[PDB]
This record gives C-alpha cells, structure tokens and sequence, in this order.
C-alpha cells in the first residue's frame, strides 16, 4: 500500500519525461559513444569497491559472517593488488568471489522486517523509501563511505547511475510495450530491494 | 621445488620473493614495527640421501636477501643466514643435526607463530633456546622409538658463542622438549638453561649466572580451525633495551602470553586474529614493565601453493610512556609473495 | 634455465659468471671506468605460478657478487641485491608488481644501453626513476587492454627511501611512460617525479623541493641492425661530485643525448658504436659542466646462446680540466661470459 | 648436482651444509684452529657450453656462507666469493680461463691438501700463486697436444691487484706449473713470480722489489693408497705477523715441508695422518721461526657420495715462545657434511 | 686341569642355587617386564661403546689393525654421531661394522700364549681366572675405561649382567637338564675365552 | 706481359734454385718438418698469420667490403685475446666464414684500385719481388701491429714464414725440375697468387 502515491505519480511523470529525453538520454548517447569499455567497467570497478565494507559490515549485521568475509576479500585484493579498485583481482582468483549487488543497512533493517512505510518517487533521484534510500545512508556512519566529500558522493551517484542508463537504452521496448508502465515501475522497485533482504 | 632427486640423494632449492611495505604513523620510529619499504626475498636448499634401509642423511641451508636496501654502503644490511646445519636420521631411534638450527623452545613457541606478518615475539634470534642459534646439536625422536604414536621428544645442547654484542651471546647450556599430539589436539613444553657469558654479566640490564627460558603450549589444528596459545618465563634471558637511558640488556624476569585463532575459508581467505603480552619483572630501575601488548586483526589470502597476498593488522597496547621506550604506535603491512 | 616446470608453476634460476678486465690510464683514478681486475658473476630466480586463466603470479630475485674482491676483510664491496619483486599479471587487465625494480624512466633509457660493457650511463642505480630502485609499485598494461597493439603505458608510485646517504635517498614519487613500436620501430616517453627528502636538501650541490626526470626514444630493430636514439632532461634527479672541494649532491639540471648504432653479423660478430653526452647545468659555483661525453666504438662476438666474449673502447671527451673533475682518460674493457 | 641440461649446456649446481665445531684449550686463542662453532656452507655451479666439435666453453662460480655467525651485527663476516671465472677450452690445444681462480703454484700444493679439515697450510689465499688469488688469466693444456699422455703443463699471468691491505695486493706476475702421472704416481713442479706492491714495501715485516713462490711435489694415488709429499720455498710471499708488536708482513724465506698418508677401508673409513712444517727465515728482527709445525691425525668416514663425518686432531709442535707469536696449543675438530 | 674344584664347586653351589633364584632371576623378570625394549639394548649399545677404544688398543697390540680400525669406526659413529652410544650407527652404516664380542687385554694376553694359571669360581663374581677377569682390568689404565669411577664399574658390570640373564629366561632347561651343571658352566668359560684370544 | 730484367732474373733464379736452394733452404726446411712437432708448427704459422690480421682489415675496409674486414677483425681479435695470442685458431674453430685466407695488404689495395706491378724482378734470397707489392706491403708497418716489430723481428717473421712453405713443399719438388722452364712457372705464379688476392 502506498500512501503518498498522488505525489510519486506526477514526479515520475517528471522523471520519465521532460528531465529524460531533454537531459539524460542525451548524455548517456555520450557515455556509450565515446567511451571505452576498459574505461567503463574499470570505473565500475572502482565505485563497487568502496560499498564492500558497507557490504561486510551489513553481512556480519545480518548474521552470515561467510558472506562478509568474501567481500573484506573482494576489497583487499582489489584495493591492494587490482588498482585501488580499479581491477577486479577477487574475481579473476577465486569463481566464488564474483562481485554482486550491495547489501546495506537498508537490508539490514529488511531482514529485521522493517515496513517501508510510503514509497514515494522524488525528483531527479527516483525510487525512494523510509527503509532503504536513507537505511542505506547509515553506512556513511564508519569507514569507506564515511570518507567521501559530498563533491565525491554526487559523482559517484551521477557516473554509475549514467552507467546503469547507457545499458538500459534499448530494452525501452518492454516498458512502451506495457498496458502499464508506471505501475511496474513502483513494483520493480520493490521486486529488486526485497529479494536483497533474503 | 625439487629439482634433482637422482641415486637416493634429493635436493630441494627454495626461495621467496616478498614484496612487503609498512605503514605507520610518522616515520614510524615510536612505532610497532616501523614505516617503510620491507620488502625480502629468501633462498635455501634441503638435502636428503637415503644411505640405507635405516640411515637417511641430511642437510640445509637458508639465506634472507633484503631488498628495501640501496646497491651502495650500505648494501648487506640484515642480510643473513639463518639455518645452516647437516644430520643423520637413523631408522627409528631418532634424529640428530648439528649446526645452525632452531632452538628447542621454538618447539612450543611455534604454535602461537602463525601470523601473516608479525607475531611471534617471544622467539629472538640467538638468544639461546627461543629462536635460531649457533653450535646446537638437536637430538630428537617421533612416536617414542615407535611406542607411543603422536608423541615426540627432543633434546639439545647448546654450545658457547662468546659473540661480540652480549644480544647475540651465551655460555654452554641444555634444553628440551616434549609434545603430545592426539587427533587435531596439540601439547607441548620445553625448557632450556645455559651458562652467560662474562659480557653478558657486566650489561646495564639484566644480573644473573644463568639464564633460562621455558613455555608451554596448546593448539587445535583440525577442520580448518587454528587455536593456539603459549605461556612462557624467561630469568635474564629476553633481550631488552630502554630507549631513554640507552643501555640494555637483559630482562632479569618475563612473562609471556600469545593467542592464535585463524580461520581458513575454502576460497583463499585465511582471516587471523592474535594477542601477545610480553611483561618484564624486575627490570633494573624500572620495575615491572611491558615489552610487547597488542591485538591483531589479519589475513592472508591464498591464490594456490606458490603466490600469496596478505595484510597484517597491529593494535598497539604498549604505553605513550612506557618507562623502557617501547613504541606505542600501530602498524599495518601488506605483503605480496611468491615462493617455489 | 627453466630447472623446475611441475603443477603450473616453472622457475628458472639463472646466473653467469664474467670475467672482466679494464684497461685505462696509470692507476686509473682520472679515468672513464677504472682499472684493474673487474671480474664478477650473477645469480637469480624468475618465478612464475599458473593460477588460472587469467592471473598468474610471478617473482623474481636477482643478485650480483663480485669476484675482483679479497677473501679478507673487503668481501663483500659492491655486493648487492639487484631485484626482488612480485606481481600479479591479469588476462588483459594489465599487470602490477611491488619491490625493487626498475624505475619506469628506464622505459625510455633502455633504447640506448646496448653497448657491451659501457653505456647507459643515465640510468643511474637507486636514483629516483631511471634504474633499479627499492620500493616501487608498478602498473604496466601492454596493447592497450588487448584493443591497440604495439601500444604499451606504464604508471608507477615510488615509496619515499630515507637512507643515511642523501645519494640513495628519495621522497614519494609517481611516474609513467608509454611506447608504440611498429614493425622496427619504436618511440618511447617517461616521466617520473618525486619529493626529495630533507637531507637531499642539506647538500652542497643541488637545491629544490621536487626532483624529476624524463627522457625519450627513437629506435630501430630490425633486419639485423640497431639504431637508439635518447634525449632526456633532469631536475634535481643526476648525483653529481666534486672532486676537487670534496662536495657532492645532486645536478641542478642536466641535458642527456646517447646514441647507439649495432650491427650484427651472421657469423658472430655484433660490433656497436655510440655517443653519449650528459652536460649538467646550473652547478653551485661552477655552472655547466659535461658529466658524460663520449664516442664508443665495441664489439661483442657471441660463440652460442651460453658463451660469449666483447672488447668495449671508450673514447673519452671528457677535458683535463672539467671543473667537477670528472676523470678524463679513457678505458678500455674485455670480458668473457658465461652464462645459463 | 646436474640440474639443467637441454641444448648442450649441463648447469652443475652444488653445494654443501657442514656442521663443523673445533676443540681447543681455554677460549683458544693460543691454540693452532681456535674453539667453538664453525658451520658453513657452500653453493656454486659449475657451466659447461657445448659450442662445437673443438669449442667448449664454461663458467664457474662458488661461494662461502658463513653459519656460526648471528644474524646480528657480524652476519656477513667470513662471507665470500671463492672462486669466479669463465674460459674456453680448445679441441686439444688446452684451455684459457681469467677470473678469480686457484694460482698456479697450488698445482704443486694440491699434492699435500688432502686432509679432513686442516693442512694445506702453505697454500694461502690472496697470497699470489699458492692457493686462490684474483685477476688470473691461466692457460692448461692435459697430454701435450694429445702427444704425450700423462704430461701437463699449465702457465698463468697474474694480473695486478692493488688493494687496502699489503696482505691481500700484488703486482703483476707470470708462472707455470708442469705434472706427470703415470700408472698412480704424479711429479710435479710449479713456480711464479710477482712485483710486490708499493703497499707490501712499506710493511715492517717483508722487504724486496718482487716476491716470488715454487714447489714440488710426488704422490703416489693408487690400490686404496694415497702418499703425497710437497716441498717448496718461498722469496717474499708467504704472509706473517708478529702478534707481540702487532706488526705484520711477510716470511722474508720460508722452506716448506708437506706430508700426507691415507688408507680408504672397504667399510667407509679413511683415516691419515700428517705432517707440516713451514720455517720461515730471516724474519725482521726475529731471524728464523716456525710459521707451522704438527703432526696431524684424522679420519673421514664416508656415509656415500652426498654424507660424510671426520675427526681431524692436530698434534701442534709450535713452540710455547714462538716468537712470532704463532700458536702453540692442539686443536681438534669434528664435522658431519652434507654435500650435493 | 681344574686345581680348586673342591672350594670351585663349594663356590658354584653357592652361586647356581642361593644367589641365583633369589635374586638375579626376579630382577631380570622386573628387568625385562617393567623396563621398555629401546632402553635395554640402548645400555647395552652404551655399554659395549664404552670398550670400543680398549677392543682397537688390543686388536692393535695383537696386530690385526683391520679389526681395530673398525672399532675405531664403531665408538667414532657411534659416540659423535649417534648419541654418546646409546644408538649403533655404525651398524646401520656398513655390515662389516656390526658389534662383536670385545677383545680386551685377556686376549691379547692369550694371543700370544700366557696361560690362565688355576681356574677359579668367585661367590656373586662366577668364573674369574688371572689372565682375563683381571688382566681385562690393565685396559682401564688408558682413556675410556679410565674414566669410569669405581660405581661406575660396578654398575657397568651389574647392568651388563643383568641384560644377559635376562635373555636367558627359557634357556634354564637347558641348564637344569644336564647331569653336571658345572662342567658345562666352567666348559663354557673356557668355550668363549678361547674364542676371543685369536 | 714483358719481363724487361729478365736476365737479371734469370741469373739469380739459377742462384737461389740451383744454390741457395739445395745447399741452405732445402736441408733447414727438412730439419724444420724433422724436428719440429706439428702443433709447434702450425702454431707458429697461427701465430705470424695473426699479426697481419689488423692490416688485412684495415684494406678490406679500404677496398670497400666491410663484411670482409670485420670477418679478419675477429680474426684477430678471439685469437689474439681467447687462444693464446694468436697461437690458436678460435676465430676458425668458432665459424667457418672466419677460417684462415691469403692475407690482403697494402699491395691488394693499391692493385685494387688498379696500379701496375712495374717490373718484375727476382732477387737473390728474397725471390720473386715487385714494387707494388713485396715493399708496396711495407706501408703495413707504418700503423698498428706490424708496425710494432723490429728488424730482427719481422726478417725473422719472413723466415718462419718462409721455411714453413718451403717445407711444406718438400715433395713437390718435382713439379718444378721436370718443366722445360721453371723460372716461366715460378714468375707466372707469382703473378698468380697476387692477382688472385686483387680479386
Ligand atoms: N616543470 C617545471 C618545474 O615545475 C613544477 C611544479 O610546479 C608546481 O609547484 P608549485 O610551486 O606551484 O607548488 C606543481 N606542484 C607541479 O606539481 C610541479 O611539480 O619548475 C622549473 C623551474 O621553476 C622555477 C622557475 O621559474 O625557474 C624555479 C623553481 O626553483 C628552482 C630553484 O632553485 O629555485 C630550481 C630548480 O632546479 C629546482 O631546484 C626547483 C625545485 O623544484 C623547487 O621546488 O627550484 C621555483 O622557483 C619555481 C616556482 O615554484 C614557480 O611557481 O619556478 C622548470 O624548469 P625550466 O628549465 O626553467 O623550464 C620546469 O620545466
Ligand atoms: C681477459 C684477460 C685479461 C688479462 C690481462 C692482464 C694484464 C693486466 O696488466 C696490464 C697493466 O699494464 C699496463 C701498463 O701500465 C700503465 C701505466
Ligand atoms: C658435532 C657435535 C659437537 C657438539 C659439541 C659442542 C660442545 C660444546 O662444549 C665445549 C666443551 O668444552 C667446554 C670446556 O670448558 C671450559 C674449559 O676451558 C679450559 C680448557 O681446558
Ligand atoms: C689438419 C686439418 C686442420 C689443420 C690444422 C690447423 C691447426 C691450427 O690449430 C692448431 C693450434 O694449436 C697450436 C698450439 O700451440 C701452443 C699454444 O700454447 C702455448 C702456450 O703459451
Ligand atoms: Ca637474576
Ligand atoms: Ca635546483
Ligand atoms: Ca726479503
């Protein structure tokens, strides 16, 4: 159930449009256009590195110490050997050591069974709850996180989601071709953030 | 890596390349360990001849090449050889070598020296039976003459270095050592005593005839689990110095306590985690005093049997103003290393 | 020579053994090279461990004992380690290695130290970028991530060596060079610098915060011959000395042209001819002067890939009045070699 | 130990790890070989090139760690470089070999050195052409051109030498040794002579413009049997000291005796016995004096071609009042060997 | 010729059946129940080394200098490398150095024809004639045995004995069941000794 | 072409075959392949052969085949350095292209280039001479190696060199009696080997 849903509705409008074919789909023609792939996955490289700890610490928080150690791994080797992050030497090692998506505080308060409250859809930022977009800010409390400038942390959100943007640009179809496409935006949302919480 | 094994002699030649650099605050002077490039690479060779159906003979050589030093003046430092000795292993009634080889309460202390870095820092070398050593004929004997399976003994004498630093020193002494080991669980203790030599005596630290170390042990090592702990006295024999009057010495008394737990996951990480508490008695116008104190949070992880990467964590507990000057700060190594 | 190759991990061990002699002027003080018995032999590893399809690991480790010593009290002069580094080498990803090696300077210094015994002679040893150097973390990545073939960059950081000599010391540094070589050809460009340590500051010669060096290539290899072009300038970077004021230090500021031509023959013989100036700038209380200048005719005449044999003549430009004092006579050297 | 050998190069690489401990009154500072631990080991290779059907080509290098010494302060003492060199050896017309290499006179004194651990007493290192001396060139040739079997000579240039000690230079120097064997006996005769350096003229003890050294030798090696006698004098070569005015030198005339008799039992065993005596003559303000003198009993068991133990017991006959201070007590050794 | 057998057997009476039943034989049960295998031949292996440099004096003095040098060989391994002759190394090392009987001065004594005097059978001692039991005794006048302090002989001798009547556990019937016992113990003296003189 | 000395020539070629010939050279160069040892022998003929190396390369490098010229440096180099200065053939038992050939000295080069050899003529005890080439060749020993002998020296090069062809020809002394003219195929051989070596 999703109280504030009126106001979600006219932002994603905003978000979907207007701020999408002016703005956003025109840079992310750059990104794809002009740069290289060893530029694009050695930067995600980079970015996916500096969650680990936020990831192990959430492991140890959830109670599966195998998981978080595997990701104290994934930042020691990349950090030490692989190029600060930039080369993915936990990865090439072991088949058990491949990167996967972040687990925050967000999950944390998740698997704890924690209600979302409202969704609601911000402008420029998209997908927002109480629990995870915020929960997930509570990693910013010790290090990796903790250490970023808030010039470094709008870069981080704008190149990785340019990222996610530029690989997305053609699977458009699925979306245009729904009766719906709102609504499977809203429970997109949630198929994604409550598989992360198991 | 075995590269000659041809009419019943085999030869194994050894070595490592270890490229390793510590941090620490500062140039690292008040610290654990130091600040800087450490980087090392060692080379040796194990040798092995079956003379008969009871008689096996054997030899071994290792050497440390550093290599954080310049090619100029200073070239050699802390290179070094640290084993050099040949032997006999007669059938069942045991072992015997002579030469430069480990001491006999390195047998206990072995169990607590499994870090990827640091640790172990109880067992100084030549100082008499903790750690490597010079004139020592080591006699030793597994299963008890083929009587008693998983327990070994050994006995060894120590013959008189009369070196010219009183660090690396000691008159004519006896040890030994026995341990215990029944399906993953480990026991073991050893003792040894030894004459000091004249300079030794005439030292501003430390006053006595004899010196003698012992310490015992306990360890579980099954399962991918490591336990390990060690509890240790030493009278007039830890090498110690206070940084503020510069003189040294000898701790006239320690006590020792380290503790090991290290984990080994099936995908390369070996996480550890240590205590270590060195405390000295009885220290020549200090007292009671601290030598070693800290945790440390660690890991190495393993690619295979020939390159390793690690990273070793100290949280010192030594004082801002311990009364001997030990330094108080962390210190944190990483190391890359590749061995054949 | 690969003396262990089992489980996906080889490792050769190589060495030779150099019988050299150099002729030059008198005792040789004033002279390019020296003069007397120059005899010394090699020692080494490479290491390399097959972890998987993309990583593997290597090491490597090499020294270089010197033969024209004494068995007394001098042994060990001019004994040193040479290498010790580990690494890891990613599918196409790159590779990157930590220890003592080479400076990424040499990248483009390289070109032009062909010559048989003499040349090379800006890549001093433990002087920031150009020439082995302890504690160096280096980035390489050849043919772009497989996408541009020919085409290879390096990046490296230079962990700050604060030696008791400021000749051997250095701040912390960071540095690259790329090269493109197409079919015989090749061009090269590297640039390193670094923070000079505090007591690179208190010497005599030479005065600034930030030392640094880069140099350039051109080069053909091919069909037999072998042409080397290097151009190079230095800031704070080439140890100088005075001879004359017993001062030493570091040049303010030096211009580096070397050049080589080699041609090498079916039956044998590789004769070489080179010339090389290094002019420093900007010295305290001299101002310029040439610390190298030379042309350089030598041969060496290769019997197989395991013997070899050169002669090597320095013609020296060198004034009988450079104010530094360099030393102005020529030398001329003939070694045999060995090597496996 | 053959550890390489693809593509007609064979590597020899070999070494040893001797447990040696010596016995001798007091703290054995007046005895003849000292007291306490005296562990080394040994690493070397020997290369050897196949070039062609004439051409052979090598290269040797062997070396000395020391392991009675701590890790400490003194670690490299006694560390050295024995032998380095690299030479051809021609079809039937001999071989050519400059590097740190044995002097030629030793061809004569090999005859006498042949005991476990002691005697070869005259054969000095860095002491021009008896024992091993730098900067050699040394062409042999075995059976005269392939003309006569049995006979071989060899002639060495001694290349200059000007180092920090009178003790361990030389000038420059010629000398050749000639040796027949023949159905288990062997003659032989060696001579060199050398300038001494400006160094060596200013020593108080030693005086002439060239120093010069010959001996001789019969053997008999055959049936399990072994004699060997060497007799030889020297001019201005043989190295002394006076330790009652720590001045030093060299023997202005030293005559030397040397004796050797073994037996090799079935069993493994092959004890000898010895017997030395180097007088010296004409020494500065001393006159005549024994450098050397002893009777010398011993025995090497030999486990198999890679372990061996000894027991070598010098009876000395120095005199208590040797006035150059020379030692006068027993020494005693005992070793076991590890060798590859 | 056997002068004293009235006192002799007056003497072996005493010894076969007072001193032996009630003493030796329960030590060498005790012996050989309660003490374990490796530490019984070890005190012999120490023991026998303890002549060794009295077998080479003699096998020298009667001229045979293989066998002395092979004793040589046996206290050398033995003493240096293998552990003060407690562990027989050279045994393990050539077969031609395996232990033998010693051959002390008694037999160098005999080996040139000197003659035992009178037989004689000694209360605790048994067989005992001047040239062997006795003239052994000179090859405590050189090192080795001259080193020994007078316990340390007795004990040298009582724990020699004891080994070798505690081998003989079953071999009594052999004893009990001949019609003199004492004609084959004095038959035996003479058995080994004569043996050992050549 | 036209011998205009010829008989001059002729009169002490009858001198040096018909006296200085049977009565001094033949009788030495006898002693010489009797007493002698072969290594003794074909080491010298190594060892004189090697100091007119540096003088064929210099010429090579005049004539304009430098591959030549290096081939005799190394020549003279691996033997003068590794075998025994120039006692053995190192540079020979290593390559072929590097076996032992005619020399080529100043008189090539100059015969190269194309100058005549004047007139012939035939000394006593010398033999066959030209200006071009026997002294034409002295211009060798105005730079290194050959420049380094003495009088005694190199006369006495001339003659080990010389008694080593005369007693390597020891019986081929036929071919040179039983010819109608021997003094026409000696002078014609002359002009042989020297126009062989201009080529
Ligand atoms: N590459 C030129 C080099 O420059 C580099 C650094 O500039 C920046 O440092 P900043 O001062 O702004 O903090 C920046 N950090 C960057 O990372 C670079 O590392 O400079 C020289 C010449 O610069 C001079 C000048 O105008 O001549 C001289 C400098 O001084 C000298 C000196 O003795 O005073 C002489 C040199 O031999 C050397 O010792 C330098 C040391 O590096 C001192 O740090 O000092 C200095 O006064 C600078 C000022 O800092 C300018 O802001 O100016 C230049 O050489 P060129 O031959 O004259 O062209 C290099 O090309
Ligand atoms: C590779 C073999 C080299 C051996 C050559 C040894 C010769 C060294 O002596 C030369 C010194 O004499 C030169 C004249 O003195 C200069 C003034
Ligand atoms: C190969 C095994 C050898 C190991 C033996 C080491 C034994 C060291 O102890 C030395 C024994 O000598 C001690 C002498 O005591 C002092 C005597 O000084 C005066 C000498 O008469
Ligand atoms: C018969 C076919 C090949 C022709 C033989 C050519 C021989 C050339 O090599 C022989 C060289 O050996 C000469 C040895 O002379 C002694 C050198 O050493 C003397 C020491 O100073
Ligand atoms: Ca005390
Ligand atoms: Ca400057
Ligand atoms: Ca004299």
């Amino acid at each position: 159930s999703d109280p504030l849903e009126g106001f979600n509705r006219t932002m994603f409008n905003f978000n979907f449009n207007v701020v999408d074919p002016y703005v956003l789909r025109p840079v992310a023609v750059a990104w794809r256009d002009y740069v290289p792939q060893p530029a694009r996955n050695g930067l995600s490289n980079f970015t996916s590195n500096l969650e680990e700890p936020a990831v192990m610490v959430n492991y140890f928080l959830q109670g599966d110490p195998y998981k978080g150690m595997v990701h104290f791994t994934r930042f020691f080797l990349n950090t030490i050997l692989g190029m600060g992050g930039l080369i993915d030497v936990a990865g090439m090692a072991n088949p058990q050591l491949q990167r996967v998506e972040p687990h925050r505080f967000g999950s944390t308060l998740g698997h704890y069974g924690v209600g979302y409250g409202p969704y609601v859809q911000l402008p420029f930022y998209g997908s927002f709850t109480l629990r995870d977009e915020g929960g997930d800010m509570a990693d910013g409390l010790y290090p990796v996180l903790s250490w970023l400038t808030w010039p470094m942390s709008i870069g981080k959100w704008a190149v990785e989601g340019i990222e996610t943007r530029a690989q997305l640009l053609d699977s458009d179809g699925l979306l245009r071709q729904s009766s719906d496409p709102y609504i499977l935006m809203r429970e997109a949302y949630f198929q994604r953030h409550d598989f992360i919480a198991n | 890596a075995e590269i000659y094994n041809k009419d019943g002699n085999k030869v194994d030649l050894y070595g490592k390349a270890v490229g390793l650099h510590y941090f620490s605050k500062g140039n690292g002077e008040n610290s654990y360990g130091g600040n800087g490039d450490m980087t090392y690479a060692r080379l040796g060779f194990k040798g092995e001849t079956q003379i008969n159906s009871d008689l096996t003979g054997y030899g071994q050589w290792e050497y440390n090449f550093q290599g954080n030093n310049s090619e100029g003046a200073d070239a050699q430092t802390g290179n070094k050889t640290r084993l050099a000795f040949a032997g006999l292993k007669y059938a069942d009634v045991g072992s015997f070598d002579y030469g430069r080889n480990y001491g006999v309460v390195y047998d206990a202390l072995g169990y607590t020296d499994m870090l990827p870095e640091f640790g172990g820092d109880t067992a100084y070398s030549d100082d008499f039976f903790v750690g490597r050593v010079g004139g020592v004929a080591t006699y030793r004997n597994s299963n008890f003459f083929g009587l008693v399976d998983g327990l070994n003994f050994a006995v060894q004498y120590l013959g008189k270095n009369e070196r010219d630093t009183a660090r690396r020193s000691n008159g004519d002494g006896v040890g030994g050592s026995i341990s215990y080991e029944y399906e993953g669980f480990g026991i073991v203790g050893a003792y040894g005593a030894a004459d000091r030599t004249n300079l030794q005596e005439a030292q501003p630290l430390g006053n006595g005839k004899k010196a003698e170390q012992w310490a015992t042990g306990l360890k579980y090592d099954a399962n991918n689990i490591y336990l390990a702990a060690n509890y240790g006295e030493t009278r007039n024999a830890t090498p110690i110095t206070n940084k503020f009057t510069n003189t040294s010495g000898f701790a006239n008394k320690t006590q020792d306590v380290l503790l090991v737990a290290q984990y080994q996951f099936d995908f390369g990480l070996r996480p550890s985690i240590a205590y270590t508490k060195s405390k000295a008695k009885d220290v020549e116008g200090i007292g009671d005093v601290d030598l070693v104190n800290y945790f440390e949070v660690g890991a190495t992880y393993y690619f295979n049997k020939n390159m390793s990467t690690y990273v070793d964590y100290i949280i010192n507990q030594i004082d801002s103003d311990n009364k001997l000057g030990v330094g108080s700060d962390d210190t944190v190594a990483v190391g890359i290393v590749y061995q054949f």
